[PDB]
C-alpha cells in the first residue's frame, strides 16, 4: 500500500480510488466536533464581553464538502486542522519560543581576556563556579547589587546556560549539569565530526525565559544574554563592577563571539535578529534534532526538517508575522500530514538508491534531468489515481510544494549536493505546470519562474548556496510552499552522506539538549501532542493570577 | 505560430484554444440578458457605470498607434468573468485560458490559479467575450463553473450527476431534462429566472476537448516531445542566469 | 569600445535621428545625458511652502492626524516666498555662479531646489540634498520673521516632520525622488527605490518617454549594483537599447503593426519573425510539427524578445486604456513566447516570475497595492534586473483614470516640479542627442 | 504632612528623619516574604529540572539593610519591589500587549474605493454589516472560502474592531456595539475638541489577538490587521474574492491611512512597527486615558503619564529589549511609587498657580530659570531633611529622574509649552549635580549634558518638539531614567490648558475603550492589582493545554 | 578550500573546492582589473599586496559619477573577482555558487 493510504480511509467514506461522492447533506459546520466548539465558544464570548464574534452564519457556510481530519505524518494521530492552526497549538508556539530565546555564546574570547587582560586565571574550576552563578543570574537574579528585586524563578524556570566542547578532558571536569555531552547526544561517526569542529573552543547555550522572549521579541534574546553573561563574570572572577576590561566582555557577547539563530532583516520587513525570516535554511535543519536519532532513514531525517520549516515558515512567519488573519495551517500541512510527502521521497529515495545509489550520481544537469522528472510524474499520477488524495491536497500549491520536495530531496540524495536538488525543484514546477495546466496560487511562482536561472547565478543578490539562503532570499521572502521545503532540500544531501550538520555544527549541537521544552528529536510527534492539547508550554502567567 | 510542441489530442487542443485562426466549437446558445445576468455587474438595460469620463473628454506617439477598446473609449469600469475547471477532463484549464485570451482578445488583463482563473477588461468588451467563453468549447456546464468566489471544486470528486462541487451551487443540474440552469450569478447572488446551459458533454467528448494531462487520459509522461521543450528551456534558463 | 554592437537611434515619433552608433555611446558609464539624469535625480528637492505655512498655522506636524494644541504660528511664508527662497539658496550654494538653482513655482506655493555638484563631489551619497534644503529654509524662514528660540523648533517639524525619532522624514513638506538610504531592499538599490507613479508624473504620461526614462534609471542601477558588470555587461546595454531607447525602431515597428487589432500574442508572431529575419535566431532542430529555434547570442535574443515585450505591453494595456493587465502581459508574453520558440524568455524567466508576483500583490490582499506604487526596490518587483519595471512605466502611462493610486495621489508634488526639469520631462531626447555627439569617442 | 510621610513610616521602624539605623542583624534575605518564596521555588526549579538556579548564595547576600515596601502613588498597597517587576506583574505585561496589539485604520479611502471604482453604496447599515464581519474575521475566521481551519474562539476573546466618527449623527446610525462613543467617554469640552479634530472621518481601532501578538511582533499588528479587513471589505461589500481593485484596500490598510503605535527603528536597534523605542512621547500621553478621567487635577494626569512611560520605556523596553536581566524596575518605580514624584509635583503646580496662574507665565528663559530651580531645591531639600527618603531613592539616577520631572513638568504648568519644560528638565540636572557633587550612574547625563543646547536646536537629528520625540532621539535612545518622565513633561502643559491631547487625537480616542484589558484610566491601580497577583491577562493558552 | 562560507562556525559538507587562487593572483587581479575598468585610461588601480595573499582596488571614479551612493566598489569588485576566480580555473556551473559565497558571504540573506 501508498503510505497514504489509512488517512484517506480515515478521512471518507469511499474507497480513495473512487471518483465520486456525495455533497451539501453533512449539515454544514455541525460535521465537525471541532467548529461545534467554535460556534459555542463565540456565543459565550459574544456575550461576555459584548461584542459579536465568531459566527458560522458570517460569509458562506463551511462545510458542504467532508470537513477532513489530518493524520499526523508517522503517527497515529488524526485531528481535524483547526488542531494544526498555531494559534491552537501549544506545541507550535514552543518550538519557535525555544528557537527564539536561544542564543550561542563563545566563552573563547572572554577566557583570553581574564588570564591576559586582568591576569586572573581561568581553570574547569572557574567555568563551573561561573556556570552556577550564570545559571542564577541568566533567569534574572542578582549576585552585586543590595536591594535587587528580582524575577520570580517559577515563572522563568525554563531559562539556564549550557556549554559544549570538543574536549572530552575539558568536558569531564566541568560540572555534567551544565555540560551538553557530545558523546551521549550523536552515535560515534556524528559526534567525532562535530567534535573535530569544535576543538577546543568553549561555547555556551543560552536559553532566556519563555515568558520574556513572548513580552519582549526576538532580538532581545542575544542583550538579555549578554547582559547577565557580563554580571556573572564580573562575580565569578572578581572584577571591579565596571573598569575597562569590563567593556571588552560586552562586545564579545554581544557581537565578537556570539551566534543569532537569525539575523535581522531590511526595512520593508523590519525585524531584529531572532526572527523566523532571518533564520536560514541550513540553521534551521540543524534546528531540528532528526539527523542524530534518524541517521539510517534519511528519508525520515529530511522531511522532520520539512516539517520544522513548514510550521515555522508559513504558519507562523508568512502566515502571521508576514501576513496574519486564519493563516496558512493547510498549506504548511500539506507537507507533514497523512503521509503523503513521506511516500513521494521515499520512492524517489528508492529510485535513486537502485539506479545510483544514494550520493554516487554525477553533480550535473543530467542527474536533475533524470531523477527530478521521474518523482514530479511519480507524485502527480498519485494524485491521478486517488481522487481521494487530490481532494484531500485541494489547492494547487500544496500539491506543487509536496511534489516539488519530493524531487528536490530525492535530486539531492542522488547528487549529495543541495544545489542540484533545488534545480530538481524549479524542473518539478515546470512540469507540473505544464502536466496539469495549473501550479499554485495567483502568486505562487514568482520564485518558480526566477528559480532556474538564480539556482547557479553568482550576481550580488541572486547567487548563494541553498543552506545559506532563508527567507529573506529575495525570490523566497514572499510567498508560502517554499521555504520549509527548501529547509529539507537542505538537509537531503546531507542526510544521504551521514553528515552531522547542514551548515553549522554549533547550532546542531546547541539544540541537542533535553532540558528544552519542545522535543526537536521528534517533530511531528510534538506537532500531534500539542494539537490534542496535551503539551505543556512555558511562560504561563498561570502563578501570578487569580484562580 | 506553432503556439505548443506535442502529439497528443492534449497538446493540438491547447494550440487549437490558442489560435485565433481556430474557429471554437460552438456548443450552445446564450442570449445578451442572460450573459449579463451570469457576469451579475449591472442589470439588463441599465447603463454602464463610468470610472472616468470618456476618452474624447495628451501628444503620445503610442496612444495614437493603439487602438482602444470601446469599453474604453467610453470609460467602463473594468469588471471580471471567472472560471473554475475541474480537473476531471473539462475542456478549458487555468493556463490554458490565460494563453489563449491574450492571443484571441485585445485588452486583456488575465490570472492564472490553480482553482480559478479570471480575466479583467472594460465592462461592454468583456460581455461580448464572455458570449464566447460561455456559448463555445471554452466551457462545459458540468466540468466547469462561472465563479467570482467560493471557486472551491477544482480538484474535488465529482458529485453524482457528475457534476463539480460548488459551495454555493451556481449551477443546478436538473435529472429530469438532464441540462444544467445556472440559478445564481457568479458571485452567488439569486437570478430572478435561471439560465439554460444545455446539457453536459458526454464523457467521450470531454477526452476529446480536454487540454488536461492525466494517466486515465493522455499522461504527461508520454507526450516526450512536450516534456523535452520545457525541460529545454529549464536548462537554457539555468545557463542563461549562470553566464 | 568593448562591444562590437551597434544601434540605430529613432525619436518618440518613430523618426531616425542616428545611424550606426556604438553601443556603449547608451550606456550609464558613458553617456553625458544619463549622467544628467542620475546626477540631477541626486540633488533635486521640492519644498512646498504652503505646506509648511499650513503646517505652522494649524501646529499639524510630525505624521498623519498629528497635531499639538498650542504651538501655531502663523507666519506668512507664501506672501515673502521671494526673500526666504533668495535666504536660502544663500545657504545652499557653496559659491556665486556655481549650479545652485533655486525656482518659485505656484505663485510662490512651491520651490524647486537644486543643490550645487560641488557638495556631492565630497559626499558619500545622495541625503545632503534634503537635508542641506530643509534646514536652509529652516533657518531661512527663521531669519525671516525673526522667529524666537522657544518657537523655532515648530518651523524645524513643519519642514522635516518626526526626524530623526522617525527614521524617515515622516510628515515632512519636502519631496524627492529617492528616499532615505536605510530603505533600500540591498546595496547599490537606491536609484530603483523610485516609485513607478514618481517616473509617470515628471514624464507627464507620454509612454515612450516614461519607458525610457523608467529604463535609464533600472539599467543604470544595474551598474551600481554590479550586475551589469563583466559577463553580464552586454546584456544590460543591449537591454537598456531596444527596451528603453527604441533601438533599430523594433518597439516603435511593434507596436504599430499590432496597434489597431494586435493582441500580445500577435506582438509575438511578429517579434519571432523580425529576429528570425534579422539572424538573431535559427531554427536548431525540427520536431513533430514544431521547430525548435536556437540562437548563438542570447543576449541579443533577449534584447529583441525585450523590445517585443515593451511592445506588446503597450499594444495590450493601451487597448484597454487601463494599467492593471501589465502584470498579465508581462507574464504570458514570455510564457507564450518560449512555448512559441523553445527558446528562454526575457530575463532567463526572471520577468516571467516578477510579474506572477506583481499579478498577485496588485490583485490581492496580502500587499502590493495598484501597479504605480511599485519600483524596483519593492520586494515584489526587485526581482527581474530591469526589464519589467519599465514596461509597468508605460503601462501606467497609458491608464485614462483607472486607478486610485495615480501619480496624482501620491506624487502631486513630484509632477508639479520634478518634471519643470527638461532631462527627466523628455529623458529620450537627451539621451540620444548625447549617444550621438560620443559616438566617435566609444 | 508631606505626601510620602506615611510610605516612609511603613517602611522603616525609625522616624524619618533619624540619620541613624542598625544593618546587618535582619537575617538577610530571610527578612522578606518574597525572597523566601524564591528561594523554596528555585529549589523546586532545580530539582525538576537537574540544573541550578536561584540560589541566595550566589554572589552577595542581599538583605543587609531593610528589603522595603513599596507604596504604589495614588493607591494605598503596599507591596515588595519584586511584585513591580515586568515578569511577575500580568498587569504591566498586559499594558504593553494592549498597546502592541492595536492599530487604527481609516474606513475614508476604503469607502471612497468601494464608491468609485467598485460603484457601490456605503451606508450606515453597510458599515455595520463590514464591522459584523470583520468581528468575526479579525480573531481569525473564515468568511470565503470553504474546508478553513480557524482559531479557537476562546483563545482569541480579546480581539475586536470598533470604529469612530466626529459624526455624532453617523455615530448613533452604526451599531452601537462597535463604536467608541466620544460623548459618553469624554468630558464635553474634550469631546468637542476631538469630534471637531476627526470631523466626517470614519476611523477603525484594530486590536489583534494577545496570543499572537506575544507569539510573534508588533509589526504582526498592521499586517494582521489589514489581512481580515481585506477579507470583510471582499465579504461585505461582494467584490470578487481577488481582482484588481481588491488591491486598493490592502494598500489602504497596509500604507495609505494607517496609524501605527510605534514606527520601525534603524539597524543597530533593528526592530518593526509597534514596539517601544517608536512609540514618541506624545503618542504614549495620549495612549494614557487619566486625561479624560483627572482632568481637573493636571498634576495627578502628568503623573499617570509618568508611570505609564517609566514602566513601558525603562521596565519594558530599556531593561529587557535594549538590556535584561534583573532590569530597572527600581529606576522606574521611584518614578510612581510612595507618592514621591507627587509631593515634588504638586509643590511646583501651587508654586507655579499662585506666582504665575496656570500657562500665563512668559514662555522664555526666564520662567526656566525661576520654576525649575525652586522645585529643583524643593525636592532635593526633601531628601536632605527625610534621611528614610534618602535611603528609600537610593540610587542617584531615580533622585535625578523625580527631582527633574518635578522641575520640568511644573515649568510646562508654567509656560503652557512643553518646550521650556524640557529645559526646566536639564536645569534641574545641572543644579542638582552641582548641590550633591553626584547625578546618576555612569552614564546617565550623556542627554543631559547634550539637553540644553538640543532644546531649541533646529538641527537635523537635533531639532524636534518634545511631543514629536521618543525612544530613538540620539540622545535618549540607550539610557534609563528619562524617557517616562519627558512623556510626563509631554503631558504637562496640555494638562494644564485643559487639551483633549497631546500631540495625536485620534491616538486619544483609540484607547478611550471599555473593553480593553488594560485600564489605562488607572494606570497605577493596574500595576498595584498586578503586583497583588489579582490581574487576569489575555493570552495564555490554559485552554489548550492539560489540568 | 574547507567550504567554511557564510558566517562565523559555518561549514557546507561536501562542497569544498581546493583552487590556487594566491598561485594565481597576478592573473586573477588583472582579470578583474579588466572588468572593474571602464576605459583602459581611468583611474582604476589593481594592486597585489602580500605576495598575492591581499589585493588593493580602486573603482574607477567614473562608476561613481553616475551611482546614487557608494556601494557600488564592494559590489563591482566582489563579482569582478568571483568572475575572475571562475573563469581562471573554469569553475563549473554547480561548483561557481561557493566562489560567490567565499567572496562576499551570506549577502543577500543577510
Ligand atoms: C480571497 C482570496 C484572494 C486572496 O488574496 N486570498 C484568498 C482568501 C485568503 C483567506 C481566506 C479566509 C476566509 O475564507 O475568510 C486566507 C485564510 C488568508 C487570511 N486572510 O487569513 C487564505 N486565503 Ni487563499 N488559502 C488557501 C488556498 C487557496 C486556493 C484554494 C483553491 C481551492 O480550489 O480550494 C486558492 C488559490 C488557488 O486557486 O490556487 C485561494 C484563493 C483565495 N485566497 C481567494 C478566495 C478564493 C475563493 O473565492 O474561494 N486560496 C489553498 O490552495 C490551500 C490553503 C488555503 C489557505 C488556508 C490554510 O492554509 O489553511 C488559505 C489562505
Ligand atoms: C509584499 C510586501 O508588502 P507591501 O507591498 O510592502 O505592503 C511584504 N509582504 C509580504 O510579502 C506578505 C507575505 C505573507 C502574505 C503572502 C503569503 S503567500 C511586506 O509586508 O514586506
Ligand atoms: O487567490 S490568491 O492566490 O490571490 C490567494 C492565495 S491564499
Ligand atoms: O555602574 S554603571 O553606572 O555603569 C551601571 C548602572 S546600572
Ligand atoms: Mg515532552
Ligand atoms: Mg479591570
Ligand atoms: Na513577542
Ligand atoms: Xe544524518
Ligand atoms: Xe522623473
Ligand atoms: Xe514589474
Ligand atoms: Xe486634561
Amino acid at each position: 500500500d501508498k503510505l497514504f493510504i489509512n488517512a484517506l480511509k480515515k478521512k471518507f467514506e469511499e474507497s480513495p480510488e473512487e471518483k465520486k461522492t456525495t455533497f451539501y447533506t453533512l449539515g454544514g459546520w455541525k460535521q465537525s466536533e471541532r467548529k461545534t466548539e467554535f460556534v459555542n465558544a463565540g456565543k459565550e464570548v459574544a456575550a461576555k464581553r459584548g461584542i459579536p464574534q465568531y459566527n458560522p452564519d458570517i460569509g458562506t457556510p463551511l462545510g458542504q464538502r467532508v470537513l477532513m481530519p489530518y493524520q499526523v505524518s508517522t503517527t497515529d494521530t488524526y485531528v481535524e486542522g483547526d488542531d494544526l492552526h498555531f494559534v491552537n497549538n501549544a506545541a507550535m508556539q514552543q518550538m519557535w519560543d525555544d528557537i527564539r530565546r536561544t542564543v550561542i555564546v563563545g566563552l573563547n574570547h572572554a577566557h583570553a581576556v581574564i588570564e591576559k587582560r586582568l591576569g586572573k586565571e581561568v581553570t574547569p574550576e572557574t567555568i563551573t563556579h561561573y556556570l552556577e552563578t550564570v545559571n542564577h543570574a541568566m533567569p534574572g537574579a542578582a549576585v552585586v547589587q543590595e536591594h535587587m528585586v528580582e524575577t520570580h524563578p517559577a515563572l522563568v524556570a525554563d531559562s539556564y546556560v549550557k556549554v559544549f566542547t570538543g574536549n572530552d578532558e575539558i568536558a569531564d571536569e566541568i560540572d555534567p549539569a551544565f555540560v551538553i555531552d557530545i558523546n551521549k547526544q550523536f552515535p560515534e561517526d556524528q559526534a567525532e565530526t562535530l567534535k573535530a569542529e569544535v576543538g577546543d573552543g568553549i561555547w555556551q547555550v543560552v536559553r532566556i525565559p519563555t515568558i520574556v522572549s513572548r513580552t519582549c521579541d526576538g532580538a532581545t534574546t542575544s542583550r538579555w544574554s549578554a547582559m547577565q553573561i557580563g554580571m556573572s563574570m564580573i562575580s565569578a572572577y572578581k572584577q571591579a563592577a565596571g573598569e575597562a576590561a569590563t567593556g571588552d566582555f560586552a562586545y564579545a557577547a554581544k557581537h565578537a563571539e556570539v551566534i543569532h539563530m537569525g539575523t535581522y532583516l531590511p526595512v520593508r520587513r523590519a525585524r531584529g535578529e531572532n526572527e523566523p525570516g532571518g533564520v536560514p535554511f541550513g540553521y534551521l535543519a540543524d534546528i531540528c534534532q532528526s539527523s542524530r536519532v534518524n541517521y539510517e532513514d534519511p528519508v525520515r531525517v529530511s522531511l522532520d526538517v520539512v516539517a520544522t520549516g513548514a510550521m515555522l515558515y508559513d504558519q507562523i512567519w508568512l502566515g502571521s508575522y508576514m501576513s496574519g488573519g486564519v493563516g496558512f495551517t493547510q498549506y504548511a500541512t500539506a507537507a507533514y500530514t497523512d503521509n503523503i510527502l513521506d511516500d513521494f521521497t521515499y520512492f524517489g529515495k528508492e529510485y535513486v538508491e537502485d539506479k545510483y545509489g544514494l550520493c554516487e550520481a554525477p553533480n550535473n544537469m543530467d542527474t536533475v534531468l533524470d531523477v527530478a522528472t521521474e518523482v514530479t510524474f511519480y507524485g502527480l499520477e498519485q494524485y491521478e489515481e486517488y481522487p481521494a488524495l487530490l481532494e484531500d491536497q485541494f489547492g494547487g500549491s500544496q500539491r506543487a510544494a509536496v511534489v516539488a520536495a519530493a524531487a528536490g530531496c530525492s535530486t539531492a540524495f542522488a547528487t549529495g549536493n543541495a544545489q542540484t536538488g533545488l534545480s530538481g525543484w524549479y524542473l518539478s514546477m515546470y512540469l507540473h505546470k505544464e502536466q496539469h495546466s495549473r501550479l499554485g496560487f495567483y502568486g505562487y511562482d514568482l520564485q518558480d519562474q526566477c528559480g532556474a536561472s538564480n539556482v547557479f547565478s553568482i550576481r550580488g543578490d541572486e547567487g548563494l548556496p541553498l543552506e545559506l539562503r532563508g527567507p529573506n532570499y529575495p525570490n523566497y521572502a514572499m510567498n508560502v510552499g517554499h521555504q520549509g521545503e527548501y529547509a529539507g532540500i537542505s538537509q537531503a544531501p546531507h542526510a544521504a552522506r551521514g553528515d552531522a550538520f547542514v551548515f553549522n555544527p554549533l547550532v546542531k549541537i546547541a539544540f541537542a539538549d533535553d532540558n528544552l521544552v519542545f522535543d526537536f528529536t521528534n517533530v511531528r510527534g510534538e506537532f500531534a501532542k500539542g494539537a490534542l492539547r496535551e503539551f505543556e508550554p512555558a511562560g504561563e502567567r498561570a502563578l501570578i493570577t487569580p484562580a | 505560430a506553432q503556439y505548443y510542441p506535442g502529439t497528443t489530442k492534449v497538446a493540438q487542443n491547447r494550440r487549437n484554444f490558442c489560435n485565433p485562426e481556430y474557429e471554437l466549437e460552438k456548443l450552445r446558445e446564450i442570449s445578451d440578458e442572460d450573459v449579463v445576468k451570469i457576469l451579475g455587474h449591472r442589470a439588463p438595460g441599465e447603463e454602464y457605470p463610468s470610472v472616468h469620463p470618456p476618452l474624447e473628454e495628451p501628444e503620445d506617439a503610442i496612444r495614437e498607434m493603439v487602438e482602444p477598446i470601446d469599453g474604453a473609449k467610453a470609460g467602463d469600469r473594468v469588471r471580471y468573468i471567472q472560471f473554475t475547471d475541474s480537473m476531471y477532463f473539462a475542456p478549458a484549464q487555468p493556463y490554458v485560458r490565460s494563453r489563449a485570451y491574450l492571443c484571441r482578445y485585445r485588452g486583456a488583463d488575465a490570472g492564472t490559479l490553480s482553482g480559478r482563473q479570471i480575466i479583467e477588461t472594460r465592462e461592454r468588451d468583456l460581455e461580448k467575450i464572455s458570449k464566447e467563453l460561455l456559448e463555445t468549447e471554452f466551457f462545459d456546464p458540468a466540468r466547469s463553473g462561472v465563479r467570482g468566489k467560493s471557486v472551491h471544486g477544482h480538484s474535488l470528486r465529482l458529485d453524482e450527476d457528475g457534476m463539480m462541487f460548488d459551495m454555493l451551487r451556481r449551477q443546478i443540474y436538473n435529472k429530469d431534462t438532464g441540462r444544467v440552469e445556472m440559478v445564481k450569478n457568479q458571485i452567488g447572488d439569486e437570478l430572478d429566472e435561471p439560465v439554460d446551459l444545455g446539457e453536459p458533454l458526454d464523457e467521450e467528448t470531454l477526452m476529446e476537448k480536454t487540454t488536461i494531462y492525466r494517466v486515465d487520459g493522455e499522461a504527461y509522461r508520454d507526450d516526450v516531445e512536450a516534456v523535452e521543450i520545457m525541460q529545454r528551456i529549464h536548462v537554457l534558463r539555468s545557463q542563461g542566469g549562470f553566464n | 569600445a568593448k562591444f562590437e554592437d551597434k544601434v540605430d537611434l529613432y525619436d518618440d515619433r518613430g523618426n531616425l535621428v542616428e545611424e550606426q552608433v556604438p553601443l556603449e555611446a547608451l550606456s550609464p558609464l558613458r553617456n553625458p545625458a544619463i549622467k544628467s539624469i542620475v546626477q540631477g535625480i541626486k540633488r533635486t528637492v521640492a519644498v512646498n511652502l504652503e505646506g509648511i505655512e499650513n503646517a505652522l498655522k494649524t501646529a499639524k506636524v510630525g505624521g498623519p492626524a498629528c497635531k499639538i494644541m498650542g504651538r501655531e504660528l502663523d507666519l506668512d511664508i507664501v506672501g515673502n516666498a521671494e526673500s526666504i527662497a533668495a535666504a536660502a539658496k544663500e545657504m545652499i550654494q557653496v559659491t556665486e555662479d556655481d549650479d545652485t538653482n533655486v525656482e518659485l513655482l505656484g505663485g510662490g506655493k512651491r520651490a524647486l531646489v537644486q543643490v550645487p555638484s560641488a557638495r556631492f563631489d565630497v559626499a558619500a551619497e545622495y541625503s545632503a540634498a534634503p537635508l542641506v534644503t530643509a534646514t536652509a529654509f529652516v533657518q531661512a524662514i527663521i531669519n525671516e520673521f525673526d522667529v524666537s528660540m522657544y518657537d523655532a523648533n515648530m518651523v524645524k517639524a513643519a519642514v522635516l516632520g518626526r526626524y530623526p525619532q522617525s527614521v524617515e522624514y515622516m510628515g515632512a513638506n519636502i519631496a524627492t525622488m529617492l528616499d532615505i538610504p536605510q530603505k533600500l531592499e540591498g546595496p547599490g538599490y537606491a536609484l530603483r527605490n523610485i516609485m513607478v507613479n514618481h517616473v509617470v508624473a515628471a514624464t507627464l504620461k507620454n509612454t515612450l518617454q516614461a519607458a525610457a526614462l523608467s529604463t535609464i534609471l533600472e539599467q543604470t542601477a544595474m551598474f551600481e549594483m554590479g550586475d551589469a558588470v563583466g559577463a553580464f555587461e552586454r546584456m544590460h546595454l543591449l537591454g537598456l537599447a531596444y527596451q528603453g531607447m527604441n533601438a533599430d525602431n523594433l518597439v516603435f515597428d511593434l507596436v504599430k503593426a499590432n496597434g489597431k487589432e494586435g493582441t500580445v500574442g500577435s506582438v509575438i508572431a511578429d517579434l519571432v519573425e523580425r529576429a528570425l529575419e534579422d539572424g538573431v535566431i535559427k531554427v536548431e532542430k525540427e520536431l513533430t510539427d514544431y521547430k525548435v529555434y536556437g540562437t548563438d547570442d542570447l543576449a541579443m535574443w533577449n534584447a529583441y524578445a525585450a523590445a517585443g515585450l515593451m511592445a506588446a505591453t503597450m499594444v495590450n494595456q493601451g487597448a484597454a486604456r487601463a494599467a492593471q493587465g501589465v502584470s498579465s502581459t508581462l507574464l504570458y508574453y514570455n510564457d507564450l513566447i518560449e512555448f512559441e520558440t523553445g527558446l528562454p524568455s526575457v530575463d532567463f524567466g526572471k520577468v516571467e516570475g516578477t510579474a506572477v508576483g506583481f499579478s498577485f500583490f496588485s490583485h490581492s490582499i496580502y500587499g502590493g497595492g495598484g501597479p504605480g506604487i511599485f519600483n524596483g526596490n519593492h520586494i515584489v518587483t526587485r526581482h527581474s534586473k530591469g526589464f519589467a519595471i519599465p514596461c509597468v512605466a508605460a503601462a501606467m502611462a497609458l491608464d485614462a483614470g483607472t486607478q486610485m493610486f495615480s501619480p496624482e495621489a501620491t506624487s502631486g508634488l513630484i509632477k508639479e516640479v520634478f518634471s519643470q526639469v527638461d532631462e527627466f520631462r523628455e529623458p529620450l531626447k537627451y539621451v540620444v542627442e548625447a549617444a550621438a555627439e560620443i559616438k566617435n569617442e566609444i
